């Protein structure tokens, strides 16, 4: 799912991802009312746990620098005074 | 001397810690904090930090702050030199005086002598009344400078507070005007005078707020959410611009392929001709890393103007939007693209024009409004432009509009066409009613006459037989066709007849 | 003086004729007094260095370390000769003339009172012999900490590598000889 990319329409990709991470789905202890019990208010979105936010933080931070360094390689910069990331 | 350090730090305080809070109170950053986020971390060199005004009227000489209301100097953006001035609202309202302007002129004069853009951060209460004509003269020297530099070195104006009176006319003449969503505004005459003379009661935000200007007046190029993104987006903009009219668009690395194919494109033009599509989809797919910095997005939405890169180089783009007014050309869409084209040309930025216009927007409102003149502006712009010009007609290219949209008669270089293109004098229907008068009383003749004009002229091939369309291509390959088309024009050099200047309609 | 002037004057012109930038370090009191100088023509030779900076269009950076008084002040790549960066050390003193002489001119009816003039001078000194009045005016782009000069000047020149300035068209100049 994480790699399934869809653009242009509204879809349930995030919702599916959500239930795949839902403990009860994980424990197998599910009934036919599961959907109705666990998502009574529709799909309220998903939100990452510390150790998740943490890993993501680091990745974005890592990627951002990469991109930032590239802005630095613009032609026409002061010879000995380039931007330092 | 640590005395120096004190004076320095004293100056840095502006109108004082109490006012600094007031400012922050309005969600507005300080003059210096704005400068701090604009320029490459620690690369700002300040000038005229201890400048004091020369006023003597109205006891003005008892309040002689350091800096006199504006922070000027230079620095770099991604290592490239840029000149800047940020008005310090906390100091005598960042009111313009003889000396406040002088400071701005010093770096404008420096930007020009060294070929580097000028970023203006306006956040001023307006002229310094006590100075009298000296405040007027103050403006004058800025204006003059603003004018001489037009199209010689990029002038990006940032409005982050009030901007009233003569003042507006400066940013007016710069190449870009960005505003900060709620904390900024600008108008020649104040709401209070609008009352006493129009009996109309309106609030500053209504009169000249970020929204009013980004979508009603045609004055601002974008309204940013707040001071921080405002500053961030400006550097983003600067990363595309050349440093002056001598060098060409900057170059940089690019993790994308000039030969990328977007098959999705092959079905972008809907079958039904009455169904729009978003011209912007195309733009993103063609654009390098899908990055598209849009100018005047929220205005004249029937046309799109923006910047993108290709093979890591800057390319300006003007394209019709079916989603609005059916991609019609109109006074405003015209004024909006016309200037964009001219700025891009004045600065050697190539143009990619994506076409799907039906004609111009009909109406008494348009004619009485002078489309004859405004409409021509865009035409004038492409006629004058000499940078490399590549065009791709996705669908509709009828009549006058067809010609205006970077046609081959305006000496564009590449005039590409998707098979769904239809270039013709006017629609099959109207065409028929004119060509076949004595046949209207026979609704099957005209029903058939149209069906023939349609089958014989609504396409790109008659134009191809003529050479007007250099080639008809498969939509998916556009990115590939256009990229190398420009690549091959990097050396383009064309000469317009000598003249002091143009006389384009106003 | 005549000679120092002729000596620097040519140096400047050569460096300019050949796109070499100029760094001018200042601490001049004024010109050297004397019948020898005037009869020798300082009016003309003195001018040469002035002419040189006035004409020069390469990037010009300046740092006044201490004294910058009167005419000489102007001649030493002042901002009025269109130099680009006019830096100053805190120990800089830019003024019409020394506090003393200044005082005797501004306060005539006050000499017979050796305490008035002793005080009048002590004020001119305290109020004008420094770089700050010139700062308020903009004639000194900045006052810097001596230690950082190398840093200041280096980047100042760096940002001027693209400088391009035009003098009016002419077959050639008519500099004094
Ligand atoms: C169909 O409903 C009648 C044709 C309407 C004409 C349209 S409106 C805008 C286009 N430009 C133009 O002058 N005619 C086209
Ligand atoms: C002591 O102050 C005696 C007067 C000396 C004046 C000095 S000598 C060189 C300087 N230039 C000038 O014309 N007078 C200054």
């Amino acid at each position: 799912l994480d790699s399934f990319e869809v653009e242009g329409i509204g879809h349930n990709l995030p919702f599916l991802s959500a239930v795949m991470d839902h403990p009860k789905f994980i424990s197998g202890d599910m009934t036919t009312a599961f959907i109705a019990e666990e998502y009574p208010e529709g799909f309220e979105g998903v939100n990452l746990p510390e150790t998740d936010l943490r890993r993501v933080a680091a990745a974005a931070a890592a990627m951002h620098r990469v991109a930032e360094i590239r802005r630095t390689r613009v032609s026409g910069r002061m010879d000995n005074h380039e931007r330092r990331v | 001397l640590e005395q120096l350090e004190d004076r320095r730090a004293a100056a840095r305080l502006g109108g004082g810690q109490k006012r600094i809070d007031a400012q922050h109170g309005r969600g507005k950053l300080t003059a210096r904090e704005r400068v701090d986020l604009l320029l490459d971390e620690g690369s700002f060199e300040e000038f005229d930090m201890f400048v004091t005004h020369r006023c003597t009227d109205f006891n003005m000489q008892d309040q002689k702050p350091a800096g006199d209301g504006v922070v000027t100097g230079w620095g770099t953006i991604n290592g490239r030199v840029v000149y800047v001035f940020s008005q310090d609202f906390t100091v005598l309202g960042g009111s313009v005086s003889e000396t406040h302007s002088k400071k701005i002129c010093k770096i404008m004069d420096m930007a020009m002598q060294n070929g580097a853009p000028v970023i203006g951060i306006n956040d001023s209460g307006g002229a310094r009344i006590q100075e009298g004509v000296d405040s007027l003269a103050g403006y004058g020297e800025v204006f003059q400078r603003n004018i001489m530099a037009s199209g010689v070195v990029p002038q990006i104006s940032m409005i982050m507070g009030p901007c009233a009176g003569g003042a507006v006319y400066s940013p007016a003449m710069t190449d870009f005007i960005f505003m900060v969503k709620d904390s900024s505004y600008m108008f020649v005459t104040g709401p209070d005078v609008v009352k006493t003379v129009t009996n109309e009661q309106v609030s500053a935000e209504e009169l000249g707020g970020a929204t009013t200007h980004t979508r009603k007046s045609s004055v601002a190029d974008a309204a940013f959410e707040n001071d921080v993104e405002a500053l961030a987006e400006v550097r983003r903009l600067v990363d595309f611009l050349p440093l002056n009219n001598r060098e060409k668009p900057p170059v940089r690395p690019f993790f994308d392929d000039p030969d990328r194919i977007e098959p999705s494109l092959d079905t972008l033009v809907p079958d039904n001709p009455n169904t729009p599509y978003d011209m912007k989809e195309l733009i993103h797919k063609l654009a390098d890393e899908g990055d598209f910095y849009e100018i005047q997005e929220e205005f004249a939405k029937n046309i799109i103007t923006g910047f993108i890169r290709l093979e890591g180089r800057t390319v300006g783009v003007v394209a019709n939007q079916p989603l609005v007014l059916a991609g019609c050309l109109d006074i405003d869409s015209s004024r909006k693209a016309a200037r964009f084209v001219r700025f891009c040309d004045a600065f050697e930025i190539p143009l990619l024009t994506l076409i799907d216009v039906p004609g111009f927007l009909p109406g008494t409102s348009q004619e009485y409004g002078g489309v004859i003149k405004h409409g021509a502006k865009l035409l004038y712009a492409y006629g004058e432009a000499t940078v490399p010009m590549v065009t791709v007609i996705t669908r509709k290219a009828y009549g006058g509009a067809y010609v205006v949209m970077s046609s081959k008669h305006l000496r564009a270089d590449f005039n590409y066409a998707w098979p769904t293109a239809e270039v013709a004098v006017m629609g099959a229907k109207g065409a028929t009613e004119i060509i076949h008068r004595g046949d209207l009383g026979d609704p099957e003749k005209i029903a058939q006459h149209t069906a023939d004009y349609e089958e014989r002229f609504a396409n790109p091939f008659v134009a191809s037989e003529r050479g007007f369309v250099d080639e008809v291509i498969q939509p998916r390959s556009t990115r590939k066709r256009v990229a190398r088309a420009f690549a091959s024009l990097r050396n383009k050099s064309v000469q317009m007849p000598w003249k002091k200047h143009d006389n384009i309609p106003l």
